[PDB]
């Protein structure tokens, strides 16, 4: 069976850079009689399923453009980007079919861009889930570079380190930035025992963490 | 155009057997493989096995052989497969494929992942809560969310002003706490247009058939 | 016939 390794696992550049990845195999791709490799590049975008980039090492697939190119031959590969865009944002594997069928472990493509600081934005519970007994407090972080945050939770001054659910998208296409959100969540009768609820983000654009408020009484 | 379409996310109890479908167009069925990929949430891909409609005959990942069957049925253009004796382990994202047999050995098309989950847990609706900002003032523009709490299985979907508000729109990934999930959506628009104009966000979870709006209102 | 892969 047949060995697929792939690096760098990720690799972060700029729009308009020309990324590289390797692709090895731990036997020979190449059969001399028919004179192809059999190994192929599929992309995978969040969300979707992988669409097939490159076969036989370096043949471009149906509406793929030239900007991607396939190069190699036995056991040694590689796929070139050139002018990186910011929708070039994937995973892409390569796969031998050489013999049964094997991908790699995947390249991770990330895109590199000025830092930004996240816009954060906090929200008392609803009426409806308190009068439920349920008292969720959101906290968001928005469109921030880079991905690296800490999201710290205070009640009435004291740092409050559960009940904490975060979750981080992926990178955005669009403007190449990451957000973030975290949920307080207590139940009413904790709710209502505090009055200052405040998220607070330090990220690598200031020294200073921001800090979101809002109380209870008001 | 060629075409696999694959049915919807299955919510299955340990120890059941799944059978899944994919249903080819668009080409000679009996001239191309299938392929079978397995995919668990935020992993790689994973070859299951492949099998040519036109003779019935398989091969197999040594993995998934007894866990994996795979047929076709040449006159409804359709291959399938079992998964016997499902545990957690399976649960992920299969995908079907078309495999350009006798030239490229290459998955040129690809069917949109049928999502198993396996788990004994019961189906639960959302709840679904406005984030508004607090009567309190929080410049020119203004975020907006909506809270989905407390659902199972996986997929929820969230959109606001039925799809109208497209811009400045992220949702962020469910997260499993207690065998149910918690996801939210923030939405930006100018401070100006809200609340004079109406922001809605739609929440779909096919699963229990809920489909709520909730719109948000300022406080106070 | 149905052969493994392209080096059959
Ligand atoms: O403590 C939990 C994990 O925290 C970090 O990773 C999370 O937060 C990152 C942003 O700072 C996200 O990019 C990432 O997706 C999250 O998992 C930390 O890097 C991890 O080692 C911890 O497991």
């Amino acid at each position: 069976d047949i060995v697929m390794s792939q690096s760098p696992s990720s690799l972060a550049v700029s729009a308009g850079e020309k990324v590289t990845m390797s692709c090895k195999s731990s036997q020979s791709l190449l059969n001399s009689r028919t004179r192809k490799n059999y190994l192929a590049w599929y992309q995978q975008k969040p969300g979707q399923s992988p669409k097939l980039l490159i076969y036989w090492a370096s043949t471009r697939e149906s509406g793929v453009p030239d900007r991607f190119t396939g190069s190699g031959s036995g056991t040694d590969f590689t796929l070139t980007i050139s002018s990186v865009q910011a929708e070039d944002l994937a995973v892409y594997y390569c796969k031998q079919s050489f013999y049964l069928r094997t991908f790699g472990g995947g390249t991770k493509l990330d895109i590199k861009r000025a830092d930004a600081a996240p816009t954060v934005s906090i929200f008392p519970p609803s009426s409806e889930q308190l009068t439920s007994g349920g008292a969720s407090v959101v906290c968001f972080l928005n469109n921030f570079y880079p991905k690296d945050i800490n999201v710290r939770w205070k009640i009435d001054g004291s740092e409050r380190q559960n009940g904490v659910l975060n979750s981080w998208t992926d990178q955005d296409s669009k403007d190449s930035t990451y957000s973030m959100s975290s949920t307080l969540t207590l139940t009413k009768d904790e709710y209502e025992r505090h009055n200052s609820y405040t998220c607070e983000a330090t990220h690598k654009t200031s020294t200073s963490p921001i800090v979101k408020s809002f109380n209870r009484n008001e | 155009q060629v075409q696999l379409q694959q049915s919807g996310p299955e919510l299955v109890k340990p120890g059941t057997s799944v059978k899944m479908p994919c249903k080819a167009s668009g080409y000679i069925f009996t001239d191309y493989v299938i392929s079978w990929v397995k995919q668990r949430t935020g992993q790689g891909l994973e070859w299951i096995g492949e099998i040519f409609p036109r003779s019935g005959s398989t091969y197999y990942n040594e993995k998934f052989k007894g866990k994996a069957t795979l047929t076709a049925d040449k006159s409804s253009n359709t291959a399938y497969m079992q998964l016997s004796s499902v545990t957690s382990e399976d649960s992920a994202v299969y995908f079907c494929a078309r495999d350009y047999y006798g030239t490229s050995f290459a998955m040129d098309y690809w069917g949109q992942g049928t999502s198993v989950t396996v788990s004994s847990a019961k189906t639960t609706p959302p709840s679904v809560y406005p984030l508004a900002p607090g009567s309190a003032a929080q410049n020119s523009m203004v975020t907006l969310g909506c809270l989905v709490k407390g659902y199972f299985p996986e997929p929820v979907t969230v959109t606001w002003n039925s799809g109208s508000l497209s811009s400045g729109v992220h949702t962020f990934p469910a997260v499993l706490q207690s065998d149910l999930y918690t996801l939210s959506s923030s939405v930006t628009v100018p401070s100006s247009t809200w609340p004079s104009e109406t922001v809605t966000c739609n929440v779909a979870h096919p699963a229990s058939s809920t489909k709520v709006d909730k719109k948000i209102v300022p406080r106070d | 016939k149905h052969v493994p892969g392209g080096g059959s």
